Parts: structure tokens; C-alpha cells; sequence
């Protein structure tokens, strides 16, 4: 997962 | 989505098919006729509804019969048969509730559970709940392992986790409701400041944002539809893949200049070529000019040869001198071309060394997701959780997110400073030997039916080891641990008397000067009542800023923040507070990644229990004895409390169908 | 199925720059070489080219000879016969030429008149003659  | 639809979306459950793990519980359904499918489908989605509407209050069987209504509420023990399946994995009756039936005094069966983290208590809570008896053996002197909350007066941060990933289907979303936790919203806002500590100014920081996110897509496409995962006999990492593609895009730049350049040279060489032919041209009108005056003088009257010449000579003159005035016509057109095409040239940069250095900050961004550099990550995999995603925006933990642990280890028999030392496990069951870290002399032994073992998956890795398998761990598991990657990342948790910065951001970034620093300290968090501002240490940085002192990194942290709010309004922190996790002995890093050669088959690997082999040759082969969960364990939630959560529940539930049995297969 | 547009991966390129270490860098100075040498090639032949413009100046304004307004007429003067007959040696068969070197006659006329007095002027000979140039 990148968190924005 | 809502009604009972939305009980199985938020019990990350398709509300239309039964799962694999449904499928084995219940094989008679499955293979059965779809009526009685949907039957049991509706039956499991409205029990988990029931309980997600009220997670403060045990669902007992009877309830949740009772608020069934035909002609769901007709075969009671289908209706049996799901409640004793949510129940034991976990889906219904986990967390914190007020047990309408109390438990038995007399318990069944004993787990030592290993590690008083999220996984090991969620799995504990959940044995005690089933009628076993546990007792959990921990190495510091608190839970919650990587759920640290530093607290001193009434300033609170924690140097752990500190995110909710959206309650989208979240476990954490009962564990809210069941703990008071103050859940608060995080506004995506995040201004870049360069390394002079002026805001990176809007235009740039959006095109520089897309081209990061058209440069990912872009290894996705390296990935996937040109299959460049391996080079040179080793895996490719992400890293390198950025590399290959800002590299061929760096070429793409280089291309088109020379193609443009190189179709001016097209066009100046035909106007050379056009201008010898009208350097020419007008050596010949000189020439014939003066040949057609020396005709004209001879006057007349004259014999019709030297009529003719004259007449002869003006026409050969008309003629070139109309060829002549096509040509200077012609020379117009490239001469236009050429103004043009000199006027729009491509650009002769693809990124330049403040576009890069703005990169490296999402770079950092990145690195920080995974706690690791991008050049360890497995191109192929580092994203194969993605589908699973959890809905709504990312909180904080407004009270410190060791309200958790804190909550779910009342209950429970934590043995804490107790070090697992070494681990035993026979066909008979097994010991586990601790000492006491305060002193390191006493030693305890503990003898169980099954270990539960939630070590961190860095001390897993540690050699020589920390904890001793006896018999050792089998090849494939230690193979697995070996291949799976460990990541780091820190924080400095800094504590002022009065904020100086933008109450409405919660979080803004720092750009660092060079690509190897671009983790050091390159982001501020804004998350609490208290003026404490969070900085995180990421890729590359983060196992490099712990061999420096605490002092020497405040003052790097103090040096960004003059740089933006200026030397006044920047005082010296009350309190500093610096992490050290890939030193800290109880986790030997931060959370697990895909490493490169990696992939998430290794997670599931890693859940696999041990089986002893028979004490007596020839005896029948045994039970396995030797469980194992917490974050690096579970394939579709790594590296996340809600993935540890879950793996306590799985193995909870798996070690009581083990031992308790499971009587609601029939 | 296709990368984001202005990304640009070939399958050829990659394996270029893949090949190697220091393979990028080689095909990026060989490339940033190359631009070099247009770029030189270019000034070179706009320092050229500027020269050469140079001995264009003033054109031909100086040998430019004014225009005739003339009726095309239709009789064939014996002067006008006689100039025909040179132009005919002289140029072949381009009667745009032949037209307007005479002038007062179209090319129809020209062309007719080929016919009309060929045995005579003997435009036969005539003909041959101007091959042999």
C-alpha cells in the first residue's frame, strides 16, 4: 500500500 | 454498502458465495442445491450483522435464533452450525465483550502463547474465551509490542503504530466501539518544503506527484506486460525497475531532440542546396544581361540575325529571371520553416535536480509505506495486498493506540520481563523455557499442550538466534524466514510548549538535499491535543540514523523546522523521544515486505503449524503442537495491527478445532 | 495492454540499458554526443548559408527587364517569318519560347505555322539541325  | 450485505463486506466476506474456509466447514451445503446455499448465505450474513450492531455484548446462539424469522429460523441446527463456525474463527464474540454466559471454571487443554502483542493477545482472549487455558510469556516490561505509546503528563504519541487504515471492512472498527479510542480524521493536505524551507510552489508539486504515480503504473507495465522480473539470474526489485524506466524515459528526451534538431539539418541542407542553384542563377542573368545590352546597342536598322538576337537574349532573360523569382519564392517557405521549427523545440530536460529532488520526497513516501528501501521490494509482489483494501479515510489515535493492547490484556495471565528462551515440542506436547530479563540467572519452564508463537519475524531472523527450535524449525519454514523481508522505520517524537505550525495540516513534508537521504526526517505529524510534532525516519536513513545520538537527531529536526517557521518561533522541546526499532532486541525491526525473490506465497508459508515427528517410531503420526501468527503471517493484511488482530483470531481458532474439536462439521 | 502515454518502454529498449552496469550511461552520452555533432552540423551550415545569402544581395532588381504589352496580331509579317525560322533553330519545339520571342503571335499560331510554311522554310532541315545541339 502506497498511504496516498 | 448496508443492510445485510454490508455485515459480510465488513467481515471482508462475498454476501453471494461461500468462501474456501465455508466450504470446508460445511461441504454438505457447498456441494448441496443453491437454495439451501442462499439459506445458509443469508443465515451467516445476519449473524454477523447482529453482532457488528451491538460488539459490546456477547451473541449468544439463542439470540441469535431468536431474532432469525422464518424460514430462516427453521432448521436450528444450520442455524447452530453457523453460530459455532463465526463464533470459533472469529467472525462474532472476539474483542471486548460482556459475556452473558460466563466460562467454565474448569478449562481444557494449555497454550503458552509467546509475544503479549496484538496477535498473541487477540489469540489469547479468544482460548480463554473457548475454555483453555493460557498464559502468555512476554519480554518487556508492557504489551502491545509494536504498539508503543510514549506518555509523559499529558503529552502522548505513539513511536508505533499509529494509523487505522480506513474502517472499510476493519476489524478495528469493533475494537473501536468496544474500546472508548478517540478515532480522529487525517486531512491529505501535505505541503513540501525544500531544503532552504521554502514551499515548494503548487505547479511543480502536482506534476512532479503525477509523474511519481505515472512512474509506478510504469513498473506495473514492466512488470506484467513485458515480464522483466528477473536480470541476471537475480529478481528485480522496484528500485531497479524505477531506475530502467526513469532511465528510458531520461532517453525518450534525448530521442526526440535529436529528431527535431535533426530535421532542421533536413531542411538547412535543401536551402544550401537552393541557394547554389540562386547563386547560379544570378551569375547567369549577369551574364545574359550584359550579353542582351551588347545586342541592344548595335543599333538598328539591323539584318533579322541580330533582330533575332536581341529578341532571343530578352526572352532567355524573362526565363531565368522567372525561374530565379520561383526559387526566392521557394526560399520563403524553408525560411518560414525554419523560424518555426526552431520556435517550438522539445523540452531538453525529462526531470532535472529540483524536479529529482522532489521525486526522492515521494520516493521517501514510498520507502516509508514499506518500512524499506525500493531497491529490496519485489517488483512482481510488494503490492499484492492492494485488492484488499480497507474504505473511508486513515485515523489516528487521538488517546495513544496502546488503549488497545492495554484493553484486550485484562483477563489474562501475562508473565512479563520473561524471555522465551528455548522451545520444545514432542509428540507428548511441549516446554517452553524463559528466563527473567531483569536478571538473567532465574529460570522458568513452562509445560503445554501447544505454543502459539507470535515472535516478530525480525527476531525470527536473528542469527545467532535469539530463541532455540528444538528439533529445529524445519527447512521450509527457516527458508521462508530467510526469503520474507524485515523493514525499519523510525520516529522522533518531539514535545513544545506551544504550537508554531498549521493547526489545519496535520502532516507536511520536508525535501531532502541528495537521493541517499531523501528518508531523513522527511515528514512532520500534527495528530495530537498536545503540541508534539512527529518525524519519520525512512529507506535507507532509517538503519542509518540509529548509530547517532538522540541530541545529534533533535538537532537536525530543530534545523528543518527553523528552516520553515524561521529561528523565533522554533523553541527547544520539552521532551524528545527517538525510536531505535531495528536495535530493539523484542523486534529487531519495524514490519514485514515483500522482499525482492520473495513473494506472498511465504506469508502463508509462514502460518503453516509444526508437526513433531512420533516420540515412539511406528507410533501414529501426531497433532502439530507448534502454531504461529502475528503480522508476518497473514498473506492478505501484512504488516498491519488489524493484520495481526486477525491472525490471533485464525489461530485461536484453529488451535481449539485442533484441541477442543470441532463439532460443527456434521 | 499499453503504458501511460509519454511513457515510453520498448521491449527492445529496455534490454538496451539492461544489458550492462553502466549500459544506460552509454546509451545516454551516445546519444548526448550525438545531439552535439547535429548541433555543430547545424552552424556549420547556418554560417554557410549565411554566406551565400550574402552574394544574393540585391537580388536581381538590376537585371529585371520590363514587361511587353503587345495584341497578338495575326498576320505573318516576311520580319516576323523570319524570326520564326531562327527560333525554330534555336530552341526546338518549345513554342512558349518560339511565341515569345516573335511575341505577337500565340501558340496556336506558332504551332499551325509549323505546318502551314513547313515545306517551304523548309522547317524540316531546320529541325534536325537543332537535334544535333
Amino acid at each position: 500500500p502506497r498511504s496516498f | 454498502p448496508s443492510g445485510v450485505e454490508g455485515a459480510a463486506f465488513q467481515s471482508r466476506l462475498p454476501h453471494d458465495r461461500m468462501t474456501s474456509q465455508e466450504a470446508a466447514c460445511f461441504p454438505d451445503i457447498i456441494s448441496g442445491p443453491q437454495q439451501t446455499q442462499k439459506v445458509f448465505l443469508f443465515i451467516r450474513n445476519r449473524t454477523l450483522q447482529l453482532w457488528l450492531d451491538n460488539p459490546k455484548i456477547q451473541l449468544t446462539f439463542e439470540a441469535t435464533l431468536q431474532q432469525l424469522e422464518a424460514p430462516y429460523n427453521s432448521d436450528t441446527v444450520l442455524v447452530h452450525r453457523v453460530h459455532s463456525y463465526l463464533e470459533r474463527h472469529g467472525l462474532i464474540n472476539f474483542g471486548i465483550y460482556k459475556r452473558i454466559k460466563p466460562l467454565p471454571t474448569k478449562k481444557t487443554g494449555k497454550v503458552i502463547i509467546i509475544g503479549s502483542g496484538v496477535s498473541g493477545l487477540a489469540a489469547a482472549r479468544q482460548l480463554q474465551s473457548f475454555g483453555m487455558d493460557v498464559t502468555l510469556l512476554e519480554a518487556r516490561d508492557r504489551v502491545g509490542g509494536r504498539v508503543a505509546t510514549f506518555r509523559k503528563g499529558n503529552y502522548v504519541a505513539d513511536l508505533g503504530a499509529m494509523v487505522v487504515t480506513g474502517l472499510g471492512g476493519n476489524p478495528m472498527a469493533v475494537v473501536s466501539k468496544q474500546v472508548n479510542m478517540e478515532l480522529a480524521k487525517i486531512k491529505q493536505k501535505c505541503p513540501l518544503y525544500e531544503a532552504n524551507g521554502q514551499a515548494v510552489p503548487k505547479e511543480k508539486d502536482e506534476m512532479v506527484e503525477q509523474e511519481f504515480n505515472r512512474l509506478l503504473e510504469a513498473t506495473s507495465y514492466l512488470s506484467h506486460q513485458l515480464d522483466f522480473n528477473v536480470l541476471n539470474n537475480k529478481p528485480v526489485s522496484l528500485g531497479q525497475a524505477l531506475e530502467v524506466v526513469i532511465q528510458l524515459q531520461e532517453k525518450h528526451v534525448k530521442d526526440e531532440q535529436i529528431e527535431h534538431w535533426k530535421k532542421i539539418v533536413k531542411t538547412q541542407e535543401e536551402l544550401k542546396e537552393l541557394l547554389n542553384k540562386m547563386v547560379n542563377l544570378k551569375e547567369k542573368i549577369k551574364e545574359l544581361h550584359q550579353q542582351y545590352k551588347e545586342a541592344s546597342e548595335v543599333k538598328p536598322p539591323r539584318d533579322i540575325t541580330a533582330e533575332f538576337l536581341v529578341k532571343s537574349k530578352h526572352r532567355d532573360l524573362t526565363a531565368l529571371c522567372k525561374e530565379y523569382d520561383e526559387l526566392a519564392e521557394t526560399q520563403g517557405k524553408l525560411e518560414e520553416k525554419l523560424q518555426e521549427l526552431e520556435a517550438n523545440p522539445p523540452s531538453d530536460v525529462y526531470l532535472s535536480s529540483r524536479d529529482r529532488q522532489i521525486l526522492d520526497w515521494h520516493f521517501a513516501n514510498l520507502e516509508f509505506a514499506n518500512a524499506t528501501p525500493l531497491s529490496t521490494l519485489s517488483l512482481k509482489h510488494w503490492d499484492q495486498d492492494d485488492d484488499f483494501e480497507f474504505t473511508g479515510s486513515h485515523l489516528t489515535v487521538r488517546n495513544g493506540y496502546s488503549c488497545v493492547p492495554v484493553a484486550l490484556a485484562e483477563g489474562l495471565d501475562i508473565k512479563l520481563n520473561t524471555a522465551v528462551r528455548q522451545v520444545r515440542y514432542t509428540a507428548s506436547g511441549c516446554e517452553v523455557i524463559a528466563v527473567n530479563t531483569r536478571s538473567t540467572s532465574q529460570t522458568f519452564i513452562y509445560k503445554c499442550d501447544a505454543v502459539l508463537c507470535t515472535l516478530p519475524l525480525g527476531v525470527l531472523k536473528q542469527q545467532p538466534p535469539a530463541v532455540q527450535f528444538v528439533p529445529p524449525l524445519p527447512e521450509w519454514k527457516t527458508s521462508a524466514v530467510q526469503r520474507m523481508g524485515f523493514g525499519n522505520l523510525n520516529k522522533v517524537v518531539l514535545c513544545f510548549d506551544r504550537v508554531f505550525w498549521d493547526p489545519s495540516v496535520n502532516l507536511f513534508g520536508h525535501v531532502g538535499s541528495t537521493t541517499a537521504s531523501r528518508g531523513e526526517l522527511f515528514l512532520f505529524w500534527n495528530l495530537y491535543k498536545a503540541p508534539i510534532l512527529l518525524a519519520l525516519v525512512a529507506g535507507e536513513a532509517a538503519g542509518i540514523m540509529e548509530n547517532i545520538s538522540d541530541d545529534v537527531i533533535v538537532g537536525r529536526c530543530l534545523a528543518i523546522l527553523k528552516g520553515i517557521f524561521g529561528s523565533s518561533a522554533v523553541p527547544q522541546p520539552k521532551e524528545t523521544v527517538v525510536s531505535r526499532w531495528r536495535a530493539d532486541p523484542w523486534a529487531r525491526g519495524s514490519y514485514s515486505y515483500v522482499a525482492a525473490g520473495s513473494s506472498g506465497n511465504d506469508y502463508d508459508l509462514m502460518a503453516q503449524p509444526i508437526t513433531p515427528g512420533p516420540s515412539i517410531p511406528g507410533a501414529p503420526q501426531p497433532i502439530p503442537r507448534l502454531f504461529f501468527a502475528g503480522e508476518h503471517t497473514i498473506r492478505n493484511y501484512p504488516a498491519t495491527v488489524h493484520g495481526a488482530l486477525l491472525s490471533g483470531l485464525r489461530e485461536a481458532g484453529r488451535i481449539a478445532d485442533q484441541f477442543l474439536g470441532a463439532m460443527y462439521t456434521l | 495492454r499499453k503504458p501511460p502515454k509519454g511513457m515510453f518502454l520498448s521491449q527492445e529498449d529496455v534490454e538496451a540499458v539492461s544489458a550492462n552496469a553502466t549500459a544506460a550511461t552509454t546509451v545516454l552520452r551516445q546519444l548526448d554526443m550525438e545531439l552535439v555533432s547535429v548541433k555543430r552540423q547545424i552552424q556549420n551550415i547556418k554560417q554557410t548559408n549565411s554566406a551565400l545569402k550574402e552574394k544574393l544581395d540585391g537580388g536581381i532588381e538590376p537585371y529585371r527587364l520590363p514587361e511587353v504589352i503587345q495584341k497578338c496580331n495575326a498576320r505573318w509579317t516576311t520580319e516576323e517569318q523570319l524570326l520564326a525560322v531562327q527560333a525554330i533553330r534555336k530552341y526546338g519545339r518549345d513554342f512558349q519560347a518560339i511565341s515569345d520571342v516573335i511575341g505577337n503571335k500565340s501558340v496556336v499560331q506558332v504551332k499551325n505555322f509549323f505546318v502551314n510554311y513547313r515545306r517551304r522554310f523548309n522547317i524540316d532541315e531546320v529541325l534536325q539541325e537543332w537535334e544535333a545541339e
